[PDB]
RNA sequence: AGGGGGACGGCGGAGCGAGCGCACGGGGUCGGCGGCGACGUCGGCUACCCACCCGACCCGUCUUGAAACACGGACCAAGGA
RNA sequence: CCGGCCGUCGCCGGCAGUCGAGAGUGGACGGGAGCGGCGGGGGCGGCGCGCGCGCGCGCCCGCCCCCGGAGCCCCGCGGACGCUACGCCGCGACGAGUAGGAGGGCCGCUGCGGUGAGCCUUGAAGCCUAGGGCGCGGGCCCGGGUGGAGCCGCCGCAGGUG
């Protein structure tokens, strides 16, 4: 018997995972065949974001998109994201470019068109070019969702800035002691 | 399309049947049933069946046609067989060879033709 | 057309078969080269004793660069010390054995592992039929056996050492390329001993089977094959 | 006996809260009920608004 | 479903989870979040930074409709009137300014936050705020109140 | 007491006592803490003069080797093993040497 | 000589020869089904020599010869005519299994057309 | 550098001029070898029924520790968390 | 230690019918136009010759076969058992396990929406069975009797389910 240690044996990355939705499943289907046989690291990345599950794919914002597009350099490129694309409200200028997304939803979709740029979808794009030419690609913030703001040191510690579970916002909820140094101590 | 309706007819048991670690289908228009894609009559534009004729001489055999869209009262064209084993399989390695059908076929279609008439021609075995 | 097509696919087949016959041309040449080489530092130390001893003087070699390390004693309940000593040298079942560069650090390394090794001084036939019988290279982490010579060839060719000759060239005349030519071949993997173990678990000098000996693991080779 | 969480609720009276409702399986029969009684109504003061005044 | 739970496939094993050296009592360690103070104290006072105490001003009667100022920020402003309104910078029967009424809309308060089109406005509503009216007069606009 | 013999980087200077980083033994984690020390108590570390000294040496010795095209061998190969070199003798035949008799010493 | 299969490989199975239940012959309140017993003083499960066997899954056949018949085919299992056909191509490793369920007058068209289409069947004459 | 003698890139400032075999201590065995018995004897690591002989404490649970001179357990069905 | 086997893990593994044990772009013309290459060995050292200019053979040369097939005897128009892609295949490494966690069960019981132009008085469920067999196992299939009217497979669904 060998001296190895096994907890680490298996990876939890895992290889064909959760795949449910005839669609997305299809396109699957589509995009293992050009990452095993096309050297592009590109669609090594896109396929290995078509297993995420939906709060590890975040819906790019479209205000992100434009001042993440704008920057030198990246005229005429067509913006990829894996997750989906939310219309915002707090941009005027109509937009200008051509996008490539999983989902787009109704009001960025009409704003785009009205911009006169392109929607793509994968296999238009993989058709359109068997890899990455020319490709920016982009994804919405994974550090967005609320419960970031929860996780961490635990509150009640000296210097932790995380929202503790409480089921208001009152005054008499937890702001008692252990929060200000007329009732105690403070953090 | 031709992976659309293979992918939402693949498990729900339609004509499947499993049981003893095996599984088949028993559409019409298929040769040798076990494989469930590739093999299926319903799912592709591009189908040939073979069957034992019903009045027990030669075989019949029916393709899909491209012609007209899919209304499946006219889209499947039969031709019946009824010569020597050799000349029928010939006949039927023609049909497809020369005909860019469905290559991928021809062996799947001669072997069964060739077993229809086996069972058909009286025999002690 | 196809004819020229053809023209051209036997131009490129011929290629192959030009490249390869240089190739084992450059193989029989370096291996004859070898040969000689071994020879004459063979003979070399001897005519050196013959010489000290005629002058009445004393000759001394240079103690040697290369030792061979066996691991003897078992798996269950070793100190942390020599667990990780073992897993650094990368021999961690029992009877496992690999090739070790002599130095200050390197032998300190071996003394606190003391009682769990046999290792002594190999002879170049030790390390002939060692590397030839069970040498198994280190490709792609997936352990295969030498059966070709492209094997070696393309797992060091950047140090040029493209065959089985030469490979074991560097490893008993320890060139600058050993660490990373000894780092491709995995442990080999020695059986039981034949005959006996003279009590295992006692060191050398005290009439057991553990600690230096600088010749006996050529005796001990030959068996544990 | 916690482990992330600090929120407390109401529902425990040691002798039960069980006697009292569970039976909203009306919902469906009661909008038959009311319905029926404005089509009732509805009818039999006919002329005059539907919703009276 | 209940063809899916642990249960139905810890069937088996002698006791489901929950050991058996320290086996599945009733309550060990009090009903509900008792203690608190004697021995949860660790978990309540390192997880809750603070549950024992107050904090003063009793208010004995708090109709929350004396405070129902609900707000809305410049950089959402321009979205309370359709998009044809705003496409006549200067065309098509649209002088200086347009009028946005945001009680109208159902916002009372007004409040500054990100960076105004530079397009004169009128804003109306009941309660401005010193940055949402710095800019808004900056940008060629104009404020005006109401109750 | 916990910190008497360790040592680590300075990143505060006062009046006259400077801060220190230094890394603390807890239960199996390690932790960076960070102290106040009155200057009496600390003095440099020879540690990482030493490097800077043979780092002067090695850049040096490239420029050199820039200049004259030979590659020499940069800093610490470590200790090898022994040469074989000749042992003259001539002066006596080599000393006889033998174990000593047991003698009593209270 | 009937019916033959298409290769007929030496199979060698380790041995299915039944496991059985620690303590399923001392006592008739436990049947010869295994259950693996999770226990503390239990000397099946603690690996005793000299003791009733558990099954690993080392005691598996090798995957070119499960459920191969010894007399070389694997089983099937068939209702009627119209789930006879099925094997009309696969009829060199597969042979038909009527089930209890079915009636002579059935029977004996099913193994009559059977015999047409050259499958060998697990039930030649049953019933009569 | 010339070119006789010679280190020849070069693949033309020369070396194919076109196959068959062994093979082969050559990328995991084949024979293009034969023998015996067959209507009351042949086959059945399965596949279980009985009998033999070489080799092996009674389960469930607390326990650091169970075969325990620790405790529940006569036996079967059905219910049982 | 050498080999056979099961499984797990790894291989960014291979496969839309494996362009390597370094096997190595192409499409046209123009000029000038090959005694088969692409002026790397006395490098003595990944990587530079000797059936080369012998596969029928290419618009009158059936047909740049546009598969009467590029004879690509290392053939993606082009399917071998292949490709139930949740499938098939290749290489290596390892397999102890109470408490506990998880994955997978064409393992099991009952009930429901689907589906087998399912089975059934020419005999269902159950019962018994020194009868035949499958699976490591959960259990399952087949023969014999016994009985008298019902039952089962597959996809989903639910539970007072072992």
């Amino acid at each position: 018997g060998v001296d190895i240690r096994h907890n680490k044996d298996r990876k939890v990355r895992r290889k064909e995972p959760k795949s449910q939705d005839i669609y997305l499943r299809l396109l699957v289907k589509l995009y293992r065949f050009l990452a095993r046989r096309t050297n592009s690291t590109f669609n090594q990345v896109v396929l290995k974001r078509l297993f995420m599950s939906r709060t590890n794919r975040p819906p790019l914002s479209l205000s992100r998109m434009i001042r993440k597009m704008k920057l030198p350099g990246r005229e005429n490129k067509t913006a990829v994201v894996v997750g989906t694309i939310t219309d915002d409200v707090r941009v005027q200028e109509v937009p200008k470019l051509k996008v490539c997304a999983l989902r787009v939803t109704s009001r960025a979709r009409s704003r785009i068109l009205r911009a006169g740029g392109k929607i793509l979808t994968f296999d238009q794009l993989a058709l359109d070019s068997p890899k990455g030419c020319g490709t920016v690609l982009l994804s919405g913030p994974r550090k967005g969702r609320e419960v970031y703001r929860h996780f961490g040191k635990a509150p009640g510690t000296p210097h932790s800035h995380t929202k503790p579970y409480v089921r208001s916002k009152g005054r008499k909820f937890e702001r008692a002691r252990g929060r200000r140094a007329s009732r105690g101590y403070k953090n | 399309s031709a992976h659309l309706q293979w992918m939402v007819v693949r498990n729900c048991s339609s004509f499947l049947i499993k049981r003893n670690k095996q599984t088949y289908s028993t559409e019409p228009n298929n040769l040798k049933a076990r494989n469930s894609f590739r093999y299926n009559g319903l799912i592709h534009r591009k189908t040939v069946g073979v069957e034992p004729a019903a009045d027990g001489k030669g075989v019949v055999v029916v393709m899909k046609r491209r012609s007209g869209q899919r209304k499946p009262a006219t889209s499947y064209v039969r031709t019946t067989i009824n010569k020597n084993a050799r000349a029928t399989l010939s006949s039927i390695r023609h049909m497809i060879r020369k005909n860019k059908y469905h290559p991928d076929l021809r062996m799947a279609a001669i072997r069964r033709a060739s077993a229809i008439l086996r069972s058909q021609k009286p025999v002690m075995v | 057309n196809f004819a020229e097509l053809k023209i051209k696919r036997l131009r490129k087949k011929f290629a192959q078969k030009m490249l390869r016959k240089a190739r084992r041309k450059l193989i029989y040449e370096k291996a004859k080269h070898y040969h000689k080489e071994y020879r004459q530092m063979y003979r070399t130390e001897i005519r050196m004793a013959r010489m000290a001893r005629k002058a009445g003087n004393f000759y001394v070699p240079a103690e040697p660069k290369l030792a061979f390390v066996i691991r003897i004693r078992g798996i269950n309940g070793v100190s942390p010390k020599v667990r990780k000593v073992l897993q650094l040298l990368r021999l961690r079942q029992i009877f496992n054995g690999t090739f070790v560069k002599l130095n200050k650090a390197s032998i300190n390394m071996l003394r606190i592992v003391e009682p769990y090794i046999a290792w002594g001084y190999p002879n170049l036939k030790s390390v002939n039929e060692l590397i030839y019988k069970r040498g198994y290279g280190k490709i792609n982490k997936k352990r295969i056996a030498l059966t070709d010579n492209t094997l070696i060839a393309r797992s060091l060719g950047k140090y040029n050492i493209i065959c089985m000759e030469d490979l074991i060239h560097e490893i008993y005349t320890v060139g600058k390329h050993f660490k990373e030519a000894n780092n491709f071949l995995w442990p080999f993997k020695l059986s039981s001993p034949r005959g006996g173990m003279k009590k295992k678990t006692t060191h050398f000098v005290e009439g057991g089977d553990a600690g230096n000996r600088e010749d006996q693991i050529n005796r001990l080779i030959r068996r544990m094959n | 006996a916690p482990s992330r969480n600090g929120m407390i609720l109401k529902p425990h009276f040691h002798k039960d809260w069980q006697r009292r409702v569970a039976t909203w399986f009306n919902q469906p029969a009661r909008k038959i009920r009311r319905r029926k009684a404005r089509q009732a109504r509805a009818r039999r003061i006919a002329p005059r608004p539907a919703a009276g005044p | 479903p209940s063809r899916l739970r642990k249960t139905r496939k810890l069937r088996g094993h002698v006791s489901h989870g929950h050991g058996r050296i320290g086996k599945h009592r009733k309550h060990p360690g009090g009903r509900g979040n008792a203690g608190g103070m004697h021995h949860h104290r660790i978990n309540f006072d390192k997880y809750h930074p603070g549950y024992f105490g107050k904090v003063g001003m009793r208010h004995y009667h708090l109709k929350r409709n004396q405070s129902f100022c609900p707000t809305v920020n410049l950089d959402k402003l321009w979205t309370l009137v359709s998009e044809q309104t705003r496409v006549n910078a200067a065309k098509n029967k649209t002088g200086a300014a347009p009028i946005i009424d945001v009680v109208r809309s159902g916002y009372y308060k007004v409040l500054g936050k990100g960076k105004l089109p530079k397009q004169p406005v009128i804003v109306k509503a009941k309660f401005f705020s010193r940055r949402a009216e710095e800019k808004i007069k900056g940008v060629g606009g104009a404020c005006v109140l109401v109750a | 007491k916990c910190y008497h013999g360790k040592t680590g980087r300075v990143y505060n200077v006062t009046q006259h006592a400077v801060g220190i980083v230094v890394n603390k033994q807890v239960k199996g984690k390690i932790l960076a803490k960070r102290i106040n020390v009155r200057i009496e108590h600390i003095k440099h570390s020879k540690s990482r003069d030493s490097f800077l000294k043979r780092v002067k040496e090695n850049d040096q010795k490239k420029k050199e080797a820039k200049e004259k095209g030979t590659w020499v061998q940069l800093k610490r190969q470590p200790a090898p093993p022994r040469e074989a070199h000749f042992v003259r003798t001539n002066g006596k035949e080599p000393e006889l040497l033998e174990p000593i008799p047991y003698e009593f010493m209270a | 000589a009937a019916l033959r299969p298409l290769v007929k490989p030496k199979i060698v199975k380790k041995r299915t020869k039944k496991f059985i239940r620690h303590q399923s012959d001392r006592y008739v309140k436990i049947k010869r089904n295994w259950r693996k017993p999770r226990g503390i003083d239990n000397r099946v499960r603690r690996r005793f020599k000299g003791q009733i066997l558990m099954p690993n899954i080392g005691y598996g056949s090798n995957k070119k010869t499960k459920h191969m018949l010894p007399s070389g085919f694997r089983k099937f299992l068939v209702h009627n005519v119209k789930e006879l056909e099925v094997l009309l191509m696969c009829n060199k490793s597969y042979c038909a299994e009527i089930a209890h369920n079915v009636s002579s007058k059935n029977r004996k068209a099913i193994v009559e057309r059977a015999a047409q289409l050259a499958i060998r069947v697990t039930n030649p004459n049953a019933r009569l």
